[PDB]
């Protein structure tokens, strides 16, 4: 019985190692979202900064 | 008289009996004990299967 239950608490333990691969590579597709729209806004902040230097515009 | 001694032969040999039924049975703990040692033989290599897998 102990080998079994060893057998079952190590098969939990592969679907716990299956979820968190999954979760990390999961979690590696959404930080892709923000770095790219961190982008959008870090290539706004320059856009919005060289108004400025148009002082007939700004 | 002659009673202390066939009593005290009874009585000597009681003891023995007691102390023969006592280390029987103290051999049969000793032989579930070594039963047990093989049967946890079995359990170690079900255990390195189990680290195996």
């Amino acid at each position: 019985g102990n080998f079994k239950s060893k057998l079952k608490k190590a098969m939990l333990s592969q679907q716990i190692t299956k979820s968190t691969i999954a979760n990390k590579m999961r979690l590696k597709v959404l930080s892709a979202r923000e770095q790219s729209l961190d982008g959008i806004f870090e290539e706004t902040k320059e856009k919005l900064s060289g108004i400025a230097n148009n002082r007939d515009e700004y | 008289n002659g009673i202390a001694t066939l009593l005290q032969a009874e009585k000597e040999a009681h003891e023995i009996v007691s102390k023969a039924r006592k280390y029987r049975q103290d051999k049969l703990k000793q032989a579930k004990t070594d039963a047990a040692k093989e049967i946890d033989s079995y359990k170690i290599q079900k255990d390195k299967e189990l680290k195996e897998f």
